[PDB]
């Protein structure tokens, strides 16, 4: 007898769901001034989630804190602060945003955002480095550590001409990367005058935002900023040239600031060289759903390859393509399991792959209208 | 309705707290509880009864009584005796999630 | 909840049948023993044992 | 089987059996390869 | 074991887009006369 009594089994076979990361985790970096009314030591991360937050612990006047007045007066979302301390030269503050490690073994200074996962449980998926990302050293360390995160780094380019613009961005390249060239000319509340903002912030504003009110499938590319009030080297489009000044910097893969005081962010190019990755759009969306399997699918690590577990995990991802496809953010999906990599030798091992085949929602950025007279109803008018 | 866990005491609400309801229906016996007699499964005595056809009639009302008793959060759908191996009896019960 | 209310009746019933033992109307058993014992009153032996 | 159970082997007394079969290997590395494909994007016409 | 865990890879195996260079860029010289009106160098390429 192998066992006399009553046996309830649990068998366990049922599909697991899916969830998303929140797609809107903001990773901030710039100085503060570090004293009595800040409460936060100059290297170590700080989760924020108030305007009143980043008050109490960067203190209010502090170059972080109005980083953090641009994301919050515009959206509502989870900044990763790091904030780093005033260096002398402005060569050796480029050298704190960046950072590296520290000889207790801790990293520094942007290189701390990669902590914002194992200490907050939110991984920043908006890098912003708002006035230091002119700066090639800064922008360059900030572009391979938004491939450690599957982040989107805010880029902003100098203030300087256009021809200045373009050049600078020909120096990336990746598909991780988002240039908002013209500066935001802002009201500052302390001197009652007008401040020059790195805009870069503000465009975090608008990645958070449309997040939680378009979806993460939807670009940035024509909301409003509210905060701002002016334009550092106003930018031309006037109705519907190809020759504009601001297209020619879109063209170049650069967002700008369109309108009167640029209250409209112009540009979803992301700067890629390939095409396939051009779009802000399929990059986001597609660093959100290889997140969301990596991190929803740890359950299936050592269950066993049974006829139940195969069909249990496709339907389980069917299940999450489907509750985004009626969300808006893909148009049609495939997953199936691949007939040709599931061989008898690949199933020995321990591998098993499945296919997500898939098609993002592409932003429409030029709707053409081909508008024409005919005479076919000419002839309508007779009875 | 928000329960703890058995094991481990972890308050969970709609998955286990479903499943560690009927799971344990099925084998505490009548009396077993303190001054409730009438909680628990005939289950403990439905061993050793010769298996006839009218002995799953009972299994599948004792499955609907016991669970349609203390447990109305659970729609049973199918209580099949689907192998008879050694004197073990298979019978396969596929249960509904609710909440 | 059925144990912190069963076996607090269990420890109700021995308050209950500690203060009837100590009580000459209610006693019985080995307990009109020690009521017995302390007047010097014994129970009888009508046969030997 | 049908070549070790020979006439010889049965008159020792040596019967075979063979018992083939596959066990459930642990899936120890899930494999999932997403690609965005703009196949179904003639598919918003109407 | 090559790897223990759960691998998320993207193939990047599909067709790409192919646009216009614009087609309608002029390539000016002719001369004019430096100064303090003239905001140009007389060598230099500007883009109007």
């Amino acid at each position: 007898s192998f066992f006399h009594g009553v046996t309830v089994t649990n068998v366990d076979i049922g599909a697991r769901t899916i969830a998303l990361p929140a797609s809107s985790v903001i990773g901030l970096c710039d100085v503060f001034t570090p004293g009595a009314q800040a409460s936060a030591k100059p290297n170590v991360p700080v989760l924020l989630t108030s305007k009143k937050d980043a008050a109490a612990a960067f203190g209010i006047g502090s170059s972080i804190y109005l980083a953090c007045e641009a994301i919050y007066n515009r959206a509502q979302a989870v900044i990763v602060a790091v904030g780093v301390e005033t260096a002398e030269t402005p060569e050796a503050q480029a050298s704190a945003v960046i950072g590296g490690i520290s000889a207790a073994g801790e990293r520094t200074g942007l290189q701390a955002l990669l902590d914002g996962k194992s200490r907050f449980n939110a991984q920043p998926r908006l890098l912003v480095a708002p006035g230091h990302s002119a700066q090639q050293a800064v922008a360059t360390a900030m572009d391979g550590l938004a491939e450690k995160l599957r982040a989107i780094a805010i880029l902003d380019g100098p203030n300087s001409t256009d021809e200045a613009a373009v050049a600078y961005a020909k120096n990336f390249g990746s598909k991780r990367l988002f240039m908002v060239d013209p500066g935001v000319q802002v009201w500052d509340s302390a001197t009652n005058a007008a401040r020059n903002a790195p805009a870069s912030a503000y465009a975090a504003g608008l990645f958070a935002w449309t997040d939680a009110e378009y979806g993460f499938w939807s670009s940035p590319s024509n909301k409003e900023i509210k905060g701002v009030t002016g334009t550092s080297r106003p930018v031309e489009f006037l109705d519907g040239d190809e020759t504009c000044r601001a297209n020619l910097l879109n063209n170049a893969n650069i967002a700008t600031i369109i309108r009167d005081d640029g209250y409209r962010l112009w540009g979803n190019r992301t700067l890629s060289s390939d095409s396939k990755w051009a779009f802000v759009t399929r990059v986001r969306t597609m660093d959100l759903v290889m997140d969301a399997i990596l991190a929803g699918h740890k359950w299936a690590v050592d269950r066993g390859i049974t006829k139940t577990y195969v069909k249990d995990v496709t339907e389980g991802l069917r299940a999450f393509m489907r509750d985004l496809k009626n969300q808006g953010a893909v148009i049609n999906f495939e997953v199936y399991a691949d007939p040709d990599l599931n061989s008898a030798s690949q199933l020995a091992q321990g591998k098993v792959y499945w296919n997500i085949r898939f098609t993002d929602v592409p932003p429409a950025e030029n709707p053409n209208f081909r508008v024409e007279v005919t005479d076919q109803w000419l002839t309508e008018v007779l009875d | 309705m928000i329960g703890m866990d058995r094991r481990s005491g972890l308050p969970l609400s709609g998955l286990a707290h479903l499943k560690q309801s009927v799971e344990d229906i099925l084998t505490t016996p009548l009396g077993s509880r303190r001054m409730r007699p009438e909680y628990g499964s005939k289950l403990r005595r439905m061993v050793d009864m010769p298996v006839s056809e009218g002995w799953k009639s009972a299994v599948q009302a004792e499955v609907a009584r016991s669970l349609g008793r203390w447990e109305p959060r659970i729609g049973l759908s199918a209580v099949r005796v689907v192998a008879v191996v050694d004197g073990r009896v298979d019978l396969l019960l596929s249960g509904v999630f609710e909440g | 909840l059925q144990l912190a209310a069963y076996r607090e009746l269990l420890l109700r019933a021995r308050i209950n049948d500690a203060a009837r033992a100590v009580m000459l109307a209610y006693a019985s058993g080995a307990d009109l023993d020690q009521i017995g014992a302390g007047f010097n009153v014994q129970r009888l032996l009508i046969r030997p044992a």
